[PDB]
RNA sequence: UUGACCUCAAAUCAGGUAGGAGUACCCGCUGAACUUAAGCAUAUCAAUAAGCGGAGGAAAAGAAACCAACCGGGAUUGCCUUAGUAACGGCGAGUGAAGCGGCAAAAGCUCAAAUUUGAAAUCUGGUACCUUCGGUGCCCGAGUUGUAAUUUGGAGAGGGCAACUUUGGGGCCGUUCCUUGUCUAUGUUCCUUGGAACAGGACGUCAUAGAGGGUGAGAAUCCCGUGUGGCGAGGAGUGCGGUUCUUUGUAAAGUGCCUUCGAAGAGUCGAGUUGUUUGGGAAUGCAGCUCUAAGUGGGUGGUAAAUUCCAUCUAAAGCUAAAUAUUGGCGAGAGACCGAUAGCGAACAAGUACAGUGAUGGAAAGAUGAAAAGAACUUUGAAAAGAGAGUGAAAAAGUACGUGAAAUUGUUGAAAGGGAAGGGCAUUUGAUCAGA
RNA sequence: GUCGAAUUUGGGUAUAGGGGCGAAAGACUAAUCGAACCAUCUAGUAGCUGGUUCCUGCCGAAGUUUCCCUCAGGAUAGCAG
RNA sequence: CGUGGAGGUCAGUGACGAAGCCUAGACCGUAAGGUCGGGUCGAACGGCCUCUAGUGCAGAUCUUGGUGGUAGUAGCAAAUAUUCAAAUGAGAACUUUGAAGACUGAAGUGGGGAAAGGUUCCACGUCAACAGCAGUUGGACGUGGGUUAGUCGAUCCUAAGAGAUGGGGAAGCUCCGUUUCAAAGGCCUGAUUUUAUGCAGGCCACCAUCGAAAGGGAAUCCGGUUAAGAUUCCGGAACCUGG
RNA sequence: CUAUCUAGCGAAACCACAGCCAAGGGAACGGGCUUGGCAGAAUCAGCGGGGAAAGAAGACCCUGUUGAGCUUGACUCUAGU
RNA sequence: AAACUUUCAACAACGGAUCUCUUGGUUCUCGCAUCGAUGAAGAACGCAGCGAAAUGCGAUACGUAAUGUGAAUUGCAGAAUUCCGUGAAUCAUCGAAUCUUUGAACGCACAUUGCGCCCCUUGGUAUUCCAGGGGGCAUGCCUGUUUGAGCGUCAUUU
């Protein structure tokens, strides 16, 4: 809203920090079932619902 | 739903009976556990026969008064006539029942006799003595069977 | 032929225990037999593999090859022996993963703890 | 390879405080360096050294307070034993072994006797 | 599981929506939404007539009928043709029943117990085991039933003075107290004619 | 004016305690309807779901105001029975116990009501010290509107007479149990196949070990284990087995005879009525309201009542292990169970992603290969890629990865084809093929 | 149509399901209203509709009787194995 | 007849190839089916005697998944409108620059905000997917940068209202009520300064708290500055509150 | 401006199998069956005769010992008073 | 005659059936009894050289201490190889600690990272203002302590 509560801003900060692709050195680990970031969020696709 | 010539049935399954169905899958496991508990209790208790001496007693209800069976405990009169006090009999392994009364001299005499037999056939260890290992027997009932007069 | 109620013959449980064994358990799991000479010299049959042990490969395509252990890759359930490698097409070299049950220890890397282990297992003259 | 707690335990609280300050200065310098240098892992050792020094300092302080409260009832609650809440609320061994005078008399007079059937 | 297939709030959409009237998962946004539920024909549904633990598992048999079957099995052990027909490679073997010395009851070591069985002629049956061992066909192999093999001789004794432990590692060989003879061992697979090696004490105690 | 007392307050007073979670099982409250009755209202579902309060490792119950009617049993609980029975019920649909008997486990008890009255003998706390789950001294305080000892109905108490019998708790070393550590057998011998031998064949070895798992394919004998024993470690605990310093105490307890007594629970029992409930039927329990006891009394004795007896217990106060329960928790062992549309919703970063304002709803998704050896290098292309080369046992395994069906599709080949196609009988022709 | 007052509208606040709210249409109460949504009871019941999975061999019907709150159902006798 | 699993047996088959799958190739059976060859493939499986069942599909507007014909079809037609050249690029109707032609026409297609969103802002790299044509461009993708306050808001006040306490109700979850049937108090200081406090002179109360980023309200402006911040930074010049 | 043709892009409804008629009989209005008429690849734009075209387990009507909203000295109750 | 259509085969597609796998589920049995104001369960936000998650943890942050084992961890980087050692490890064990903001949740509030009061202390002359650090302040109830209230009430001076 541009006048947001600190709680909201903290949640947005966490969302920004976790808005990234999978680290590439994962997928090199020994067993590594993980293929991609399946929890990736985008502002144009799925809203955080606060 | 009354079809051809069959007996009228009274199957009581109109409640949520499937919520209370006890299948005794643990019959064998419980038998094993009971035997284990009897063995552990025998080892834990003194070389004492795992059960108290019970009196002979007449069953009520003429359907069963023709037979005799083990009762709960010897009456106070029976213990006194056998020469013990109730507290000491309870400590030396005699079941004592204050509720039961003696109105039958034959049953009273049989109970006094088996109390005397038990006193003659048991060895009470001293409180602070040696009492060399006396080869625990496990069943006072088997040692002193109830005999039908 | 198991007799104790504390051991499980369940294949699912055994496989889970193997594949999720921690590093310390994997050390025991990755044991190698001693060679004939070492068995005679030490009085013991097998020992957990160690990074500086010398081994001889007795099974597989690398059979007959010898070297010193390079790493006990406990995560991979395998050991890597120096000079037992695969030369890739690009010129690089990668270690060959070997299982210690397919090797014989021809020279133990010894220290106080290893000597104590040998004596505890019933070894003579260390 | 960092500090060792058994080595720190031989030092006075002033020496430990000074070493803690030095380790914090070293960590600050290391994280200044981290911005330029790619992937230096030496920060972890200093962080664990700071943790070890703090642990030993707290061990010394808590032991001092334990000595101060030795013997007397009403020690501090974080120095009291942490069993479960129910276990802390349970009767002590003294209680729940308390018996009345009548009960003690009769249990001394007629204890469970040791006996065997011998036939 | 008694709740399998019913952990949903699915309701029938009813008619008029051009789909079958099966109950359907509500909500939206997941793919499970609108899917059929609760039906034995539905993926993720409840099976028809879910199996219950109170199915009858054990079967009561009259004690006398059980003893009749056991006596018949014991008698069949003495018929050479039945023993041959039941596997049990007794071809070059002396008179059946095969009774051996009571010294067999006191053997402590597998080596000497096996040597005694070979001497009295059970070598071919022992070798029939250890050669019939094969991976079980089907899913039973990962239900702790991985391997199958033939049955060897049943050694019957009167007093266990080591023979049971001495023989318990020999594949296919079973041991039995003559006082308690098992039908499941005397007629494995309901097939009469188990190869039975009686000790002398067990043979005398049979009467 | 001072000092009490009683009652009531305050303090961030000294020290504690409750709440919330879990909730499978357990103790209560509250409480349906779908349903069955072929309709339906009593009934049934059901004294159930949902809702609320409260525990534990079990809970609850529990040592008779019991059952009985016998030649009497003798706390409670649970199992097998009683029994689908007595009884209830639009006597319709339906429902439905209990006594006895066999068994599992067994265990018994304590307050109130008593003058210690020649001695509040009792207890919390504070403080000092100590051998600290506590002890001792001192000090306040609580308490006579009653804290100890003594008694609990089986009794028992007060006096009188006579002896006899028995005994308290700590030390140390083992045992009991708990949690753990470590050690303890026998082939990597030869040939064949294979990328790999763990396959087949030969010769052996151990077996109280041929359970199970791993390792490049079906491994007793390669590895871990398994089997059998050995050697330790840290605890809990007095349950017992020995040894020692403690010796309690002219203390406590039990027993015989005579004698005087013998306190035993009230708005409770019981009664009426109302509601609910029960198999309980002129009323089984529970609860509201009104009435409201007695003491050779009171309760019960399954048909209401008056009268006379009899039997059996002793309410209105209390504690208590085991046998019993356990879709929760922790630790284990298993299965004629399921084998990735199955089995839990979830074999996987699943109660995840995602939907909904919200309560809530809630997926899909496992498999290269023994090993990445995950394709160096060349060449065409802007590139993705292709074509080679190469790795590999296999690329008819290339991470769009085991196998790789069908629908549906491309190419190739064969054939036929005037408003469907497909089918049956028969033979021609073409193709193809077994038998002898 | 109305457009300066029974005007339009933001935000805050109140009213919650046999309840609200209604200048009243059974209207509105989150695309849901002659009783919202969510979960559970619940796999509610259905004399009614649909379906009901291998082969061959032998035998082989009934739609009629009586009774029923029965008339799309059942019991009963008959027919059949 | 066939299927999953179980006891027995054939010391059955099998990495020299089990199972599965494909096969207008062969054989047996009336049939359910069974058997063989060839291809593919890679780790198990079968005959017989019995046991057992979650055991046989064409349908259920069946369930889940997958796939067609329709069909390169319907269509991608509202909001006046595009054009020339160059640059970039493998590639330009659509990117960038220039030129031209137009439009919104200040109740904007302009410049800011509130709710909401949450990084979309800005730069660099960059086009597999997305932008129902395209794409070298982008609100995309990858990596980073960025939001500076005594004065602007919140914070404080009370509004409709919400809501503890004291009490009362309710089996209870909780309900009522908001100053009520309550012993509901801190702040002044004589004196005290054995200590500005307790004893002790004396003054005021019919009451928690929440409730507004549009109501009330202490105080800041100009110029400049960034890729992206500005009444916040920088320069200068003020003002308010508390002390 | 579409439709139309082209480049790029690219769905859906629906679909037992399909698609020429006349008459006959037939569940009494056939695309199929019978008897005749006939009948030649592959197609494009239109079109609204037919496919008893699609859309929806007819909402009218009846049946059900299926409801619900509503009403009333229906039956049986009930808050309140 | 092609094209087209249809059928079949081969190869290639599409798709993911089948088969074989299985650290998962399901059911049975056995044993055990241990959440929380000493702050639980749950939540939020953080923490690694390079992590978005899962898992772990709490500013001592994929962890500290202690004990055991006895040389790893491993995707890379880095470190070490004295590793015959109070010593590797994403090891096991676990008794000492830390344990942000919360949450029954406790100074008051909470759509605020809002607002107090007390004590000790440090700095700014500073008991009063501002700031930093440390420690505190919920409610019901119990026992006790202290200070009190009431002609409820006793005695006493009177
Ligand atoms: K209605
Ligand atoms: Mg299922
Ligand atoms: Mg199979
Ligand atoms: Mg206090
Ligand atoms: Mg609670
Ligand atoms: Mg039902
Ligand atoms: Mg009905
Ligand atoms: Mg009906
Ligand atoms: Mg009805
Ligand atoms: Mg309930
Ligand atoms: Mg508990
Ligand atoms: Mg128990
Ligand atoms: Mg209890
Ligand atoms: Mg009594
Ligand atoms: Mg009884
Ligand atoms: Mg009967
Ligand atoms: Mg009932
Ligand atoms: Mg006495
Ligand atoms: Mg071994
Ligand atoms: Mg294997
Ligand atoms: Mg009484
Ligand atoms: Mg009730
Ligand atoms: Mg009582
Ligand atoms: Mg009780
Ligand atoms: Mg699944
Ligand atoms: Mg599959
Ligand atoms: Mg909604
Ligand atoms: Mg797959
Ligand atoms: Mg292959
Ligand atoms: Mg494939
Ligand atoms: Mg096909
Ligand atoms: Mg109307
Ligand atoms: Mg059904
Ligand atoms: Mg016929
Ligand atoms: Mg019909
Ligand atoms: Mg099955
Ligand atoms: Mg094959
Ligand atoms: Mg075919
Ligand atoms: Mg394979
Ligand atoms: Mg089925
Ligand atoms: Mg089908
Ligand atoms: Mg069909
Ligand atoms: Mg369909
Ligand atoms: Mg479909
Ligand atoms: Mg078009
Ligand atoms: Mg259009
Ligand atoms: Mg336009
Ligand atoms: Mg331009
Ligand atoms: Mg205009
Ligand atoms: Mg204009
Ligand atoms: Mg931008
Ligand atoms: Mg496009
Ligand atoms: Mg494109
Ligand atoms: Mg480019
Ligand atoms: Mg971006
Ligand atoms: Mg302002
Ligand atoms: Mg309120
Ligand atoms: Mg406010
Ligand atoms: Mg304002
Ligand atoms: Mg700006
Ligand atoms: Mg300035
Ligand atoms: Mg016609
Ligand atoms: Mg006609
Ligand atoms: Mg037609
Ligand atoms: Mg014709
Ligand atoms: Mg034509
Ligand atoms: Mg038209
Ligand atoms: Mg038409
Ligand atoms: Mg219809
Ligand atoms: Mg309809
Ligand atoms: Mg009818
Ligand atoms: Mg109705
Ligand atoms: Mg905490």
């Amino acid at each position: 809203a541009a006048q947001k509560s600190f709680r909201i801003k903290q949640k947005m900060a966490k969302a920004k920090k976790q808005n990234r692709p999978l680290p590439q050195w994962i997928r090199l680990r020994t067993n590594n079932t993980i293929r991609y970031n399946a929890k990736r969020r985008n502002w144009r696709r799925t809203k955080m619902n606060i | 739903a009354i079809s051809k010539n069959l007996p009228i049935l009274k199957n009581h399954f109109r409640k949520h009976w499937q919520e209370r169905v006890k299948v005794h899958f643990d019959q064998a496991g419980k038998k094993v556990s009971r035997r284990n508990a009897r063995a552990t209790r025998a080892a834990k208790i003194a070389p004492r026969p795992l059960d108290l001496l019970r009196p002979v007693v007449r069953a009520p209800t003429v359907k069963y008064n023709r037979k005799v069976r083990a009762g709960r405990g010897f009456t106070l009169a029976e213990v006194k006539a056998a020469g013990l006090t109730a507290a000491y009999a309870r400590t030396i392994g005699i079941a004592v029942d204050h509720r039961r009364q003696n109105r039958n001299q034959e049953i009273f005499d049989a109970n006094v006799q088996r109390l005397k037999e038990y006193q003659s056939k048991i060895i009470v260890f001293p409180r602070n003595g040696k009492a060399p290992e006396a080869e625990q027997v496990l069943s006072a009932a088997a040692t002193f069977p109830i005999a039908q007069p | 032929a198991k007799q104790s109620l504390d051991v499980s013959s369940d294949r699912r449980k055994a496989r889970k225990a193997y594949f999720t064994a921690p590093s310390s358990q994997r050390r025991v799991l990755l044991s190698a037999p001693l060679s004939k000479e070492l068995r005679a010299q030490y009085g013991i049959k097998a020992l957990p593999i160690r990074r500086d042990d010398e081994v001889l490969v007795v099974r597989g395509s690398k059979k007959g090859q010898e070297g010193k252990i390079s790493s006990v890759y406990r995560l991979k359930f395998a050991v890597q022996v120096d000079k037992v490698t695969k030369e890739k097409v690009n010129g690089a070299s990668v270690p060959i993963n070997l299982h210690p049950s397919k090797l014989v220890i021809t020279k133990l890397h010894l220290d106080k703890d290893r000597k104590a282990l040998i004596q505890r297992k019933g070894g003579k003259l260390e | 390879a960092g500090v060792k707690a058994y080595e720190l335990r031989t030092k006075s609280k002033e020496q430990l405080a000074s070493q803690l300050v030095d380790l914090k200065k070293e960590l600050a310098e290391l994280k200044v360096q981290k911005l330029s240098r790619p992937s230096l892992p030496k920060i972890k050792t200093v962080r664990k050294s700071i943790a070890c020094v703090l642990t030993v300092i707290n061990e010394q302080q808590r032991e001092a307070v334990r000595q101060l409260y030795k013997g007397k009832k009403y020690q501090p609650k974080d120095l009291r034993a942490k069993k479960t809440r129910a276990l802390r609320r349970a009767l002590t061994k003294f209680e729940a072994s308390q018996v009345t005078e009548k009960q003690r008399k009769k249990q001394i007079a007629f204890p469970q006797r040791k006996y065997a059937i011998k036939a | 599981s008694e709740k399998a297939g019913h952990q949903t709030s699915a309701e029938s959409w009813g008619t008029g929506r051009a789909v079958a009237r099966i109950p359907r998962v509500g909500g939206g946004g997941t793919g499970r939404s609108g899917q059929g539920a609760f039906g034995n024909m539905c993926r993720g549904g409840r099976m028809f007539a879910p199996t219950k633990t109170w199915r009858k598992w054990n079967v009561k048999v009259n004690h006398n009928e059980k003893r009749y079957a056991t006596a018949s099995a014991i008698a069949a052990t003495a018929v050479a043709s039945l023993v041959l027909a039941r596997g049990h490679r007794v071809e070059k073997i002396p008179e059946i029943p095969l009774v051996v010395s009571t010294d067999l009851e006191s053997i402590q070591k597998t080596k000497e117990a096996v040597a005694a069985l070979k001497a009295v002629g059970a070598h071919s049956d022992l070798l029939k085991v250890l050669k019939s061992k094969k991976l079980r066909a089907g899913k039973g192999k990962y239900r702790n039933r991985r391997w199958t093999q033939r049955r060897g001789p049943l050694v019957v004794y009167a007093e266990d003075n080591g023979i049971v432990k001495a023989l318990r590692n020999v594949p296919g060989v079973e041991t039995a107290n003559v006082a308690s003879l098992n039908l499941l061992q005397l007629a494995p697979g309901a097939h009469l004619g188990r190869f039975v090696i009686w000790t002398e004490a067990a043979f005398t105690k049979l009467d």
